[PDB]
């Protein structure tokens, strides 16, 4: 378990995927020309499990970009590590999918699959033990949302052995106030809770509320939003990343995380909060467990955590840490299942991110996620009753059956989270 | 002599093997690349230490023992080490990939592709043998390879050697140290599937040698390094018998005559006296009472269980030192009279004595003072079963909900072979109540 | 039959079209299979020079579907905040129920189109209002953690 081989699809999918590879690659002391200009060997240790070596010292990201939309190549190219990436790695189409779920994933989406699938294989083959896939894409729009889940699906036949984790960003309307996000976001977790091993849940409602409320920041942009998405990124790869006490890999984290296969989508965390441009161990604990610091627009007071991986990066007394950590869980007991013993666990790192001194990242796989999925399943059901813009959907080839299914499953997983929060041991 | 194989399986067992062979080399004077200048008798001999060390033309004492893990970290580690010459290196297997803390992993889908390369790696070590007793067997139960990887080379050694014994170290999982929710699956799983190839099995309670490190040694967070010199004092005190002249436990077959009644209760308490802080390297030399006193406190004990709570069926006492056997007869007798230790209608009330009148070894770098007197006791308690009682629990409360329970039958595994291994430790908990928790 | 061709053009926003049919006695009022008529076609693709030309020419400004949906409930849904201003200055009723008991404050509100919703309440929007599962818009942003929402309702 070593080599992971990250896709990244459509406008959110590329304009995320990018600012994760510039903090990774400052993090490892990796410069927008592939060299390594670092302090440090633990750098270079595990550097293998996202980069591909190349003669000259040269370290090239094992990174796939893809879009039907051309301009976002375009975009990348011109960012600070954007000729870091393989040029022949950009697979990117003439039409865009104009936020249409069935362009992406039927027409538009299926007609460049194939050339998507055969740089997969390119990558992959070149690798000595992968472990599986990464995807960073959004829920809401058409490429990363319709060909985000039509890749996910075509990549489970060809490796079923391998893992598949995905980034994906949900849909809010005090970010985007586009009606079809919900459609688009709904067809999509339908096929997530079927073909991903484990998703990580981004939130623009949370990243939306955190940046107006408590960074106050009036009219935030998609570079503030942003500036929390990387920085959560990068503490949750981190023991992937670095070698710490435990030989992390993906397969691991979901064994430990995911008690029943559907349940697989986690409400990630992150302490402290900061704007761009601009603690002691009890209040990074404190923060981690704050609704205000968590990534999705849920509450975890009004659900129970099933596991917990908690992860401190810096220099920290490590008896603290497990003080601290026993502590949360006495005073916070009743939002903890019972029946699962030694539910949280704990890492911590030697090397913190850019700025901070300090850091705290939490991944809960928490019932209180309902409430995520409760708030884009009654904004599809209020567009769905009206039958508003589904002939852009159906002409595309879909079915109105297709609509309810998704629907169907949407709610069969909220019922299945508050059947395990009602559970009891006794 | 007769040879004993030892194999050390997963991260656990192989960084155990690491700890305990390095001892073995300090009792025995042997120096990292192999070379004996006590050992006259160049190219072979039938001494004692022959039993765990065979010999090359050229003086080299190779240990027989066999270091397995389905990913190369930890045995790379032993590969490019302070011993690296020691061991054979075709005796040092490594997979790619490990078995993701899954015992379906480690017995069904990835152990397999390695099952058949460790076994050749046995054969060779034991046609070297002219009369081998059997397999000292090092594993965690918690791990994914040390759960899953263990029984299916139990069950395969059991086809091949039908008539040779089978010991184990086994390290029983704590919530401290831990690394996965699924142990307590993990353990049930291999305890079930190894109960009946096992002849004689020592549980290590990793959290009752966390709590010996931090009362006795002060020591403060208890690392893997800091338990697993521990644990090695305790496993080399146990083998002492079979590497050194004695009357107690000179073999395989001895350990099962004199610690397993009845072959499914095949668990003994061991207890280890004393355990000082280096720090105190002036510290008054404890008497023979004091340290046969201090075996029965449950605070020493290699597993937490309180055997008043329960009946003996044997007690073995092993020490090592400055001991006369007149003060050992002398501890023993206010030790029946005195205290509460009631032992079985069925059994001879009796303690087995053996005394190694050589002081227990120090590593350099170790936490622990040099004493001149040590003991080890070994016992067969039914309150071991409060062990497995824990065990259980902690196994039932996830899988009422069936929890994680898919991951283990997506790789090979029928959801029955769970409620099978679940009724056969409810029939091992009503073994002990039968003849007396 | 310009009737279906009326239904066609205010859909697809095609304005001089539009004109020409009314022009040549197209029913404004002609309904769809499902009761839509070219006003709530026009309000729900966001053609307000469509709107403003039919509200002109006899068309009913709370005309439902089979549905119950009037214009209104459609351009609140949708966000077109244009058009809801201007079928509340023709007579659109504020607090209109369609088959699920939702007003167009609730679909407002659901759909987080902010302005809208402050709209709706300077027109009179019925905050006491249930749907059939009893809720109210108050109900709706305290169940879903919209502070935003709650704030412009409890004013
Ligand atoms: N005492 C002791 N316990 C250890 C050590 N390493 C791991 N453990 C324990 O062993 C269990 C985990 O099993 P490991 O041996 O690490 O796993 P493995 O056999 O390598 O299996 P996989 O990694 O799952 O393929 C946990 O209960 C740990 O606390 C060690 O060196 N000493
Ligand atoms: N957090 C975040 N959300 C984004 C970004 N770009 C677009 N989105 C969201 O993504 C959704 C639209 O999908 P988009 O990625 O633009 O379309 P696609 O190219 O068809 O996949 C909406 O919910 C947007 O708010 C970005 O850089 N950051
Ligand atoms: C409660 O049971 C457990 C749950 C999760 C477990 N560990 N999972 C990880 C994996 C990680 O990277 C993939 C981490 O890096 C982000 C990581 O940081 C803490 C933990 C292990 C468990 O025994
Ligand atoms: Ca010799
Ligand atoms: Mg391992």
């Amino acid at each position: 378990m070593r080599e992971i081989v990250h896709i990244q699809a459509g406008q959110c999918g590329n304009q995320i995927g990018a600012k994760f590879w510039e903090v990774i690659s400052d993090e490892h002391g990796i410069d927008p020309t592939g060299s390594y200009h670092g302090d440090s060997d633990l750098q270079l240790e595990r550097i293998n499990v996202y980069y591909n070596e190349a003669t000259g010292n040269k370290y090239v990201p094992r990174a796939i970009l893809v879009d039907l939309e051309p301009g976002t190549m375009d975009s990348v190219r011109s960012g600070p590590f954007g000729q870091i990436f393989r040029p022949d790695n950009f697979v990117f189409g003439q039409s865009g999918a104009g936020n249409n779920w069935a362009k992406g994933h039927y027409t538009e989406g299926a007609e460049l699959v194939d050339s998507v699938l055969d740089v997969v294989r390119k990558e992959s083959e070149s690798c000595d033990c992968l472990q599986g896939f990464q995807l960073t894409h959004s829920l809401g729009g058409g490429t990363g949302s319709g060909m985000g889940t039509l890749l996910i699906s075509k990549i489970r036949e060809e490796y079923p052995d391998r893992i598949m984790n995905t980034f994906s960003v949900m849909p809010s309307p005090k970010v985007s106030d586009t009606v079809v996000e919900p459609y688009n976001a709904t067809l999509s977790v339908h096929q997530l809770v079927e073909n991903t091993d484990e998703t990580y849940c981004i939130d623009n409602e949370a990243l939306y509320d955190i940046c107006f409320r408590t960074l106050k920041l009036t009219t935030p942009t998609y570079g503030d939003l942003n500036h929390l998405v990387s920085a959560t990124m990068s503490g949750v790869t981190t023991c992937l990343r670095f070698p710490g006490q435990l030989n992390a890999d993906l397969r691991k984290l979901a064994v430990n995380m995911v008690p029943f296969p559907r349940l697989h989508f986690f409400m990630p965390g992150f302490a402290p909060l900061t704007s761009r441009g601009s603690l002691t161990v009890p209040e990074l604990t404190q923060q981690m467990f704050d609704s205000k610091n968590m990534m999705a627009a849920c509450d975890p007071r009004h659900g129970r955590y099933l596991t917990v991986a908690a992860i401190f990066r810096g220099r920290m007394s490590m008896k603290e840490v497990d003080e601290q950590m026993l502590n949360v869980q006495n005073k916070n007991s009743s939002y903890f299942v019972e029946w699962i013993p030694n539910n949280v666990k704990t890492a911590v790192c030697d090397i913190p991110p850019r700025g901070l001194k300090m850091s705290a990242t939490f991944i809960g796989n928490s019932t209180a996620i309902q409430e995520l999925f409760k708030r884009i399943s009654e904004q599809f059901t209020a567009m769905f009753r009206r039958k508003a813009f589904l002939h852009w959907y159906t002409g595309e080839g879909m079915d109105e059956m297709e609509f309810t299914e998704a629907e169907s499953n949407m709610n069969d997983l909220v019922s299945e989270y508050q059947q395990y929060q009602d559970a009891t041991a006794d | 002599m007769r040879e004993c194989i030892s194999i050390h399986v997963g991260q656990a067992g192989v960084q155990i093997g690491n700890a305990c062979w390095e001892l073995y080399c300090l009792e025995h004077g042997i120096q990292p690349d192999g070379q004996m200048p006590s050992d006259k008798t160049i190219g072979g001999g039938d001494d004692s230490f022959n039993t765990f060390f065979s010999e090359t033309g050229a003086g080299k004492h190779v240990p027989r023992a066999v270091f397995v893990d389905l990913e190369p970290t930890v045995i790379d580690e032993v590969r490019t080490g302070t011993y690296r010459q020691l061991f054979h290196p075709e005796q040092l297997i490594t997979g790619k990939e490990d078995a993701a803390n899954n015992y379906a992993r480690g017995h069904y889908t990835i152990g397999k592709e390695i099952i058949d390369l460790v076994l050749d790696r046995i054969r060779k070590l034991a046609d070297q043998c002219t009369g081998l007793q059997g397999f000292l067997v090092f594993h965690s139960f918690g791990g994914g390879t040390g759960s899953g990887f263990t029984s299916l080379l139990m069950e395969r050694l059991s086809v091949d050697y039908g008539k040779k014994s089978k010991l184990e170290f086994s390290i029983y999982p704590a919530p401290q140290v831990s690394t996965a929710v699924v142990e307590p699956y993990n353990s049930i799983l291999t305890t079930h599937t190894t109960l009946e190839h096992s002849d004689c099995a020592f549980m290590v309670d990793n959290e009752a040698i966390y709590d010996i490190c931090r009362r006795n040694l002060d020591i403060e967070r208890p690392t893997y390094t800091n338990l697993n010199r521990l644990i090695s004092q305790i496993v080399s005190s146990i083998t002492a018998s079979l590497r050194f002249d004695g009357a107690l436990n000179v073999d395989l077959t001895e350990f099962q005559t004199n610690l397993v009644p009845y072959p499914r209760i095949h668990f003994p308490l061991a207890t280890y006296a004393p355990v000082i802080s280096a720090e105190k390297a002036y510290h008054e030399q404890l008497s023979v009472a004091e340290i046969t006193n201090a075996c029965f406190e449950p605070a020493n004990q290699m597993v937490k269980c309180d055997p008043r709570h329960g009946k003996y069926m044997a007690c073995c006492l092993l020490y090592r030192g400055d001991v006369v056997p007149k003060d050992v007869n002398a501890a023993i007798a206010t030790i029946k009279t005195k205290r509460s230790i009631q032992f079985v209608d069925w059994c001879p009330t009796g303690f087995k004595v053996g005394i190694n009148y050589q002081p227990p070894t120090v590593v350099p770098g170790g936490d622990l003072a040099k004493v001149q007197r040590a003991v080890c006791m070994l016992s067969n308690t039914t309150a071991i079963a409060e062990a497995w009682a824990r065990l259980d629990h902690k196994f039932d409360l996830m899988y009422a909900k069936r929890a994680f329970v898919h991951w283990y039958v997506g790789e090979g595994m029928e959801e029955g072979e769970f409620s099978e291994a679940r009724e056969d430790m409810a029939a091992l908990e009503k073994d002990y109540e039968e003849v007396g928790v | 039959d310009l009737g279906k061709k009326l239904l066609e053009a205010a859909r697809a926003g095609q304005d001089d079209e539009v004109r020409i049919l009314m022009a040549n006695g197209a029913d404004v009022n002609a309904t769809d299979a499902s009761g839509l008529t070219p006003l709530h076609l026009a309000a729900t693709y966001g053609h307000l020079e469509i709107v403003e030309v039919l509200l002109k020419h006899g068309a009913d400004v709370n005309a439902i579907d089979i549905m119950g949906s009037t214009p209104l409930h459609l351009a609140a849904l949708i966000g077109h905040l244009e058009i809801v201003e201007v079928l509340l200055k023709h007579g659109a009723d504020v607090n209109a129920v369609d088959t699920w008991g939702d007003t167009p404050l609730h679909l407002a509100a659901i759909m987080g189109h902010l302005e809208i919703v402050e709209v709706l309440l300077k027109h009179g929007a019925d905050v006491n209002a249930q749907d059939k599962f009893g809720k109210t818009a108050f109900d709706i942003s305290i169940d879903n953690g919209n502070e935003d929402l709650a704030e412009i309702l409890q004013k």
